[PDB]
RNA sequence: UUUAAAUCCUUUAACGAGGAUCCAUUGGAGGGCAAGUCUGGUGCCAGCAGCCGCGGUAGCUCCAAUAGCGUAUAUU
RNA sequence: AGGGAAUCAGGGUUCGAUUCCGGAGAGGGAGCCUGAGAAACGGCUACCACAUCCAAGGAAGGAGGCGCGCAAAUUA
């Protein structure tokens, strides 16, 4: 019943470029 | 070049001074400060109230409900409340807190109401905040201890303005938190200064601490479904209030206020002196709903 | 049995809500759709509908008593000054 | 909550302070015992000003037109023109509009056609000179803040136009008005239109022969303007402005009689008895005019909640009158301390007033 | 720090997807865009310009 | 020339966002979109601000509080337009790059 | 006299001289004779004229009593008052529990209208839906919590706003709704069901206040679409876009479109069948190509006000509430 | 084992890797697009820009430094 | 007149180590008591200055933190 974060919210990593 | 360099860092200096002037419309008295407890359903809401108030004023208080006054210090009183896993109750007292104390379990880490209540805080102006955490007591004092301390930390900072304290409990005695934390985290309480809000200064508003139905009786048993007046009680905040006006509750809906009085203070600041500390006589509990001593 | 003032609003609010509900799962109307053809709207639908567009070109100027004694009077002026 | 009335008197401020506050109006008994129990067509054009400067608002005629039902809606600017009733002045109109133009959704730019000059209202002279820099004193301060008069027009013909233009707000700067100070100079205006030049001339030597022993300095401007300028009937008058050292103006005006009615007036006699009656407002004095004291006291109440003062005169019937109906509708009342100035040798006695503003800002005013 | 705004909105490489011909329409042909009907109108103008 | 520049020694300055002047006039350039109006508060001189990219205007509105710097070089980047020397670096204290990314939210 | 026939008169703000001074004896006269004449930084002002406001506000009505200083100012911060309210709801009293607080929020002036508001909107970065156009949802205001349909719309650079379908996933987008009037420059947010426990994010949008007005001027894109029969180089034949010779004569002159992007004017009305046109065009067109003209259509939202009344539940079902659903639940 | 007791350091039993997603960042410079919006012309063009299109809501490339890397003011 | 002074120890140049003091005071200036050693780091009287409790009669007393969105070793 304990609704744990996400991964996204955990680390906040919003817009950030891909790279290889 | 050494004057070059004091006076650019002097002009840094009063760059962080600067914002926008405005009048200041802080009451000479000021109301108990409203202090909010939330956090997950099982954290350990209720348990860090009763140690606050076993901190400040020696009297025995059980079955808490609703807003609870306490006289804590010379110049200071404090209104504890607690918030609930709800959600229509979390965006309630957002609008009204003045201090959020979060609660943290830092074996199980971050939850979903503790995000929650942080974007609802920026979204109707942020009070201040200074999260605890708790539980810390699972961990063997090792590596693990302490990099959990600084994980939590370092996500909390991003949440908040930095350097908002964080405050940590180390374990239970007997059910009850060790005296001397207790009273560090009522220090810092003492020691906070508040920023004005913009909407809480526009609106007056009251947290009601006594309700009171006012009907005949007769009418009630004629039709038990008939419109009822009701009187509430409370401390006025905000700002100032005109005897015809409309208020809204919410939950409920809007109403026009028919008539307003004031009354003398209960839970009243002392007659200034000299004492080097409060005796029993001045640390007052004012708790109407809640049950002083025995009697509920 | 008597009804009580709040539920007496919640009545009313009810029956608000079920006639929305239909509107939703209702085909839309073809104002409301984009790319219609002729088939698909009534005949003469448009002539009340008040759409906005744009012009292509300029229309043509209107010939008008006032414009006649306008472009007589700059005649006048000039047969006076002898500006041929 | 609407508010009920009765009869047609103070008609404008029940309007102005109904559309401000958001709360409906119920006038009843317009002229009910009278052989014309409808509505005066200067007021139906006054419902109508209303309408074209407002946006969602609905208003409620009887057939009989003995009682009106308005429901204010939101304030919307832009350019408008309309046409003034020539039975009242300009100026009638203009007052109303000082009240609303700081609170609206666009800057108002609006044009008026009418009768400028008139004995009844307050000429548009006086309003340019008087309650123009009253609402700069609030912050109502801006570079297109201006009145200009196109043409002249004077009744019955009338035919006047002016033009004008405000800034909008979001919120009215507390005042502290509470020295009069000394009156330096004046300034006067003298207008002439359909008539000979030599009737402004003739003003001149009158006003000037009394006020040249209290004062060196005055000096009176004369207005002749040409053809259409001029409008369609006849007419002279006078107008006088005194300036004090703090800021603040006071002023008395007078007109010609009308073509149609009454008899003819010496040009002597208009100037020295409106120089005489500049000198009795002068004995009145105080940091307002006496025709300003009800368009101050609605400016003082739409504070940011703050403590204002303003020292003004005796008290007017209207004014009287216009602060029972701020209470009625925003529930302010003013702290009322008389000033003796027994010894002093000012004149007549002044009235403080204070009070402490409601929470007011402009709502209409877009957030981009 | 122009560059790295413009990095970030790029972060997402989908782009606008081509619309087909109506199917009632089929047996006409394809649906032509700007890019095909260039192809058509370049060849008329150098045929123009060369008579 | 300790006090010579327009920041008075500073390397930042504090002003209150008067209006766009770019968005408000309809030019679709988008490098006259993203002038700002600004007015400093330590002396109350009005300057003609940057955004850094269209798109950031959204989280800026009237009347609010930011933190502008100097723009000292890459003044030719921007299409055609003189003036270029302030740049709109924080509002209410967190960064403009920092809101763009969704990584900051902005409390009120 | 203030605060303790005259209808049907004359509305002038003149005040009428009932005794004039005589003005000739030079006694009148000396009573008028005094009244006429015989380094710091902008901030550090703003600061000094601010403080004397300050002052002046608190030190003014002290001497007065606190009875009168009720009818002077109204009632002031830190005064312990007492309210009654009529005509609150039964199930309010026998419903009460003393866990859930209980605010009594003032409102402001024409606070209880309701209009039309203009709010700018971004969604949230953590919720993991977006939020469709003309569905129930539910808004944290000012003091209240309601229920409404709001419109969707993005800006141009002209200035039209235009309905969208769906917010967009991380841009900022306009919204629309019919409710109650709110100041400017206040926070809101966006729920999109109370009642029940999510595992994911329930915060779903959030943004600032714009705009108060009666209209809302939004507008919608719509395309008529015709398909030429006969070509002529330039000029064709177009059928399929209108359906009488009544509705051509409103359209001459309009600029039309291929798909292909030739652009065009409608010309002339045809006879020979019901709803055809003469249309020429930049260059000559193909079978394939079809031909739109673009038209905007104003559009209008439902007036749907529901605020919510979770206090006024039985003590056991506070949390759940319920309302509208959206289109996907139905 | 350590130590007054305990932590830490050193030994050491058992789990712990294929997209090994058990996912390194900061700054600079480029490419790709629709029945999409705006502005100006030199018919079919150009600039700016483009998560927004008719209906529908259930993770491109190159360069420099690398657990480190920029900007602003003064300056040498 | 925080600064020194010295001292010991040393193969890859010493990020070594430690001590030694000039006095005075205990809310403010005087008087007084003990002991081998103090005109006392501790009692008392008078005067001066503070502040506390009370049934209003009387009684008992002798140092640092913040002001940089920030107060836990002011501990165990
Ligand atoms: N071991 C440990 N248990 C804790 C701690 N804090 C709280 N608890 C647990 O919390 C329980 C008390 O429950 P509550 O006082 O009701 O806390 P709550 O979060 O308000 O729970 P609700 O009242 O249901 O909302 C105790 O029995 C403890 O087991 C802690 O610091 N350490
Ligand atoms: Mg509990
Ligand atoms: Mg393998």
């Amino acid at each position: 019943a304990k609704r744990a974060i996400t991964y996204q919210i955990a680390k906040n990593r919003g817009l950030t470029p891909r790279r290889k | 070049v050494r004057m070059a360099r004091s006076f650019h860092r002097t002009q840094d200096l009063k760059t962080k001074k600067h914002h926008i002037p405005v009048v200041d419309r802080t009451p000479l008295e000021p109301p108990p400060i409203v202090v909010v407890v939330m956090g997950p359903p099982k954290v350990g809401k209720s348990t860090l109230i009763q140690c606050l108030i076993r901190n400040f004023t020696r009297q025995k208080l059980t079955e808490i409900r609703g807003p609870v006054t306490i006289v804590s210090g010379k110049k200071r009183r404090l209104t504890i409340i607690e918030c609930g896993c709800d959600i229509n109750m979390m965006i309630d007292l957002a609008k009204v807190a003045d201090l959020v104390l979060m609660l943290i379990d830092a074996s199980f880490g971050f939850e979903m109401e503790t995000f929650e209540f942080l974007n609802i805080c920026q979204v109707h102006g942020f009070p201040k905040i200074m999260g605890v955490l708790t539980h810390l007591d699972s961990f063997k004092h090792n590596k693990q201890l302490k990099k959990t301390k600084k994980r939590l930390k370092h996500r909390f900072w991003t949440e908040v303005y930095p350097g908002a304290k964080l405050f940590y409990l180390s374990g239970m005695v007997h059910g009850e938190y060790q005296n001397q934390e207790i009273h560090n985290l009522g220090r810092f309480i003492t020691v906070m200064k508040f920023r004005p809000l913009t909407w809480q200064t526009s609106h007056p508003y009251i947290l009601a601490d006594r309700m009171e139905d006012l009907t005949n009786p007769e009418d009630i048993r004629t039709n038990i479904k008939c419109d009822r007046k009701v009187s509430l009680y409370g401390y006025l905040r905000g700002a100032h209030l005109k005897n015809k006006s409309q208020i809204h509750m919410p939950g409920v809906g809007d109403f026009a206020v028919s008539d307003i009085s004031f009354l003398p203070d209960p839970c009243a600041l002392p007659e200034q002196q000299k004492k080097r500390c409060l005796n029993e006589k001045e640390k007052l509990v004012y708790a109407p709903l809640s049950g002083v001593g025995g009697v509920l | 049995e008597v009804k009580s003032s709040f539920e007496k609003r919640q009545e009313k609010m009810n029956e608000k809500i079920a006639s929305l509900e239909k509107e939703l799962l209702e085909k839309k109307p073809w104002q409301l759709q984009g790319e219609v053809t002729a088939q698909k709207r009534p005949e003469n639908s448009l002539l009340e509908e008040t759409l906005h567009f744009d012009h292509a070109v300029r229309m043509a100027p209107v010939i008008t008593e006032e414009t006649t004694l306008q472009l007589e009077d700059i005649i006048k002026q000039r047969i006076r000054d002898q500006a041929w | 909550h609407s508010l009920s009335y009765a009869g047609c008197n103070f008609l404008r401020q029940r309007l102005v302070l109904s559309t401000l506050s958001g709360r409906p109006v119920k006038i009843r008994k317009i002229r009910a015992r009278d052989d014309n129990p409808g509505l005066r067509d200067f007021e139906a054009s006054f419902i109508r000003l209303l309408d074209k400067i407002t946006n969602g608002s609905r208003i409620e005629i009887n057939q009989t037109g003995t009682t009106l039902y308005y429901q204010p809606g939101l304030l919307y600017g832009g350019s408008v023109e309309h046409d003034c009733s020539v039975l009242r002045g300009i100026g009638y109109y203009l007052e109303s509009l000082l009240c609303l133009a700081p609170f609206m959704k666009h800057p108002l730019k609006i044009v008026l056609r009418g009768v400028t000059n008139d004995q009844v209202d307050p000429s548009v002279d006086v309003l340019k000179a008087t309650a123009l820099p009253l609402l700069k004193q609030f912050g109502i301060d801006g570079e297109s803040f201006e009145l200009k008069i196109v043409r002249r027009g004077m009744p019955p013909g009338g035919g006047g136009e002016v033009v004008f233009s405000c800034p909008v707000r979001k919120v009215l700067k507390p005042i502290q008005l509470t020295d009069p100070g000394k009156i330096k100079r004046i300034r006067g205006m003298a207008y002439s239109v359909r008539v000979s030049p030599q009737m402004a001339n003739r003003i001149v030597d009158s006003a000037r022969s009394i006020l040249n022993k209290f004062i060196p300095d005055i000096y009176i401007y004369t207005d002749h303007m040409k053809g259409v300028n001029s409008g369609k009937s006849p007419g002279f008058g006078l107008s006088l402005v005194a300036e004090t050292t703090s800021g603040t103006f006071l002023s008395a005006e007078l007109a010609s009689n009308p073509q149609g009615q009454g008899a003819a007036v010496l040009p002597e006699d208009l100037g020295r008895n409106c120089a005489r009656l500049l000198l009795e407002e002068i004995y009145r004095g105080g940091c307002v005019d006496s025709t300003n004291q009800s368009l101050a006291l609605l400016l003082m109440t739409l504070g940011q909640q703050d403590v204002s003062k303003v020292l003004l005169g005796p008290l007017s019937p209207y004014t009287i009158e216009f602060l029972r109906h701020l209470k009625s509708f925003f529930q302010i009342m003013f702290k009322i301390e008389t000033k003796p100035c027994g010894e002093e040798l000012k004149g007549g006695d002044k009235v403080l007033m204070t009070c402490v503003g409601i929470g007011f800002s402009n709502l209409s005013k877009t957030l981009k | 720090m122009a560059a790295a705004f413009r990095k970030a909105a790029k972060s997402r490489q989908r782009e606008h997807r081509e619309r087909s011909q109506p199917g009632f329409r089929k047996h006409l042909g394809l649906l032509e865009k700007k890019k095909d009907y260039k192809l058509r109108a370049d060849d008329y103008r150098k045929k123009q310009e060369y008579l | 020339a300790l006090k010579a520049n327009p920041f008075g020694g500073a390397s930042h300055a504090k002003g209150i966002v008067l209006e766009k002047v770019g968005v408000e006039a309809k030019q679709p350039n988008s490098a006259i979109r993203k002038c700002v109006r600004v007015q400093l508060i330590k002396n109350g001189k009005k300057i003609t601000a940057f955004v850094p990219n269209d798109g950031c205007l959204n989280f800026i509105e009237e009347n609010d509080e930011v933190l502008v710097a100097g723009f000292g070089r890459k003044g030719h980047a921007v299409g055609d337009i003189p003036g270029v020397r302030f740049k709109v670096v924080k509002v209410a204290n967190v960064s403009l790059l920092a809101l763009y990314k969704g990584k900051k939210e902005r409390p009120r | 006299l203030i605060y303790g026939h005259k209808a049907d008169s004359l509305d002038c703000s003149r005040f009428l001289v009932e005794a004039p001074h005589d003005w000739d004896l030079e006694e009148v006269m000396n009573s008028i004779r005094d009244c006429f004449v015989t380094e710091s930084t902008y901030f550090d002002d703003l600061k000094g004229e601010m403080q004397k406001q300050a002052q002046l506000n608190r030190a003014e009505f002290e001497d007065q009593d606190d009875e009168a200083r009720v009818q002077y100012e109204g009632f002031r911060p830190g005064m312990y008052v007492r309210i009654e309210i009529e005509n609150v709801p039964c199930e309010f009293v026998q419903n009460f529990d003393p866990h859930y607080p209980i605010i009594l929020g003032g409102l402001g002036n024409s606070e209880g209208n309701v209009g039309y508001v203009q709010m700018r909107l971004k969604k949230h970065r953590w919720y993991k839906k977006i939020l469709k156009s003309r569905d129930p949802i539910i808004f944290s205001v000012g003091w209240r919590r309601f229920q409404t349909i709001p419109l969707y719309y993005i800006e141009d650079h002209n200035g039209r706003q235009r309905l969208l379908k769906y917010t967009p996933q991380h841009m900022h987008c306009g919204a629309a709704f019919w409710g109650p009037i709110t100041p400017q420059g206040t926070g809101f947010l966006a729920i999109q069901s109370v009642s029940g426990i999510m595992p994911d994010f329930r915060i779903a949008a959030t943004g600032v206040v714009l705009d108060l007005d009666k209209s809302i001027k939004i507008v919608k894109k719509l395309k008529l679409t015709g398909f030429p029969y006969k070509i002529f180089k330039n000029t064709s034949f177009i059928k399929g876009m209108f359906n009488s010779a009544l509705e051509v004569a409103k359209f001459e002159g309009a600029v039309i479109r291929t798909v292909s992007g030739i652009r065009g004017q409608i010309k002339k009305a045809l006879r020979a069948p019901e709803g055809a046109f003469r249309a020429s065009f930049e260059d000559k067109l193909l079978m394939s190509d079809i031909v739109f003209m673009r038209t905007w259509y104003p559009v209008s939202i439902p007036a749907f006000y529901n605020p919510v009344t979770s206090l006024l539940k039985p003590v056991g079902e506070k949390d759940t509430w319920s309302g509208m659903r959206t289109t996907g639940q139905l």
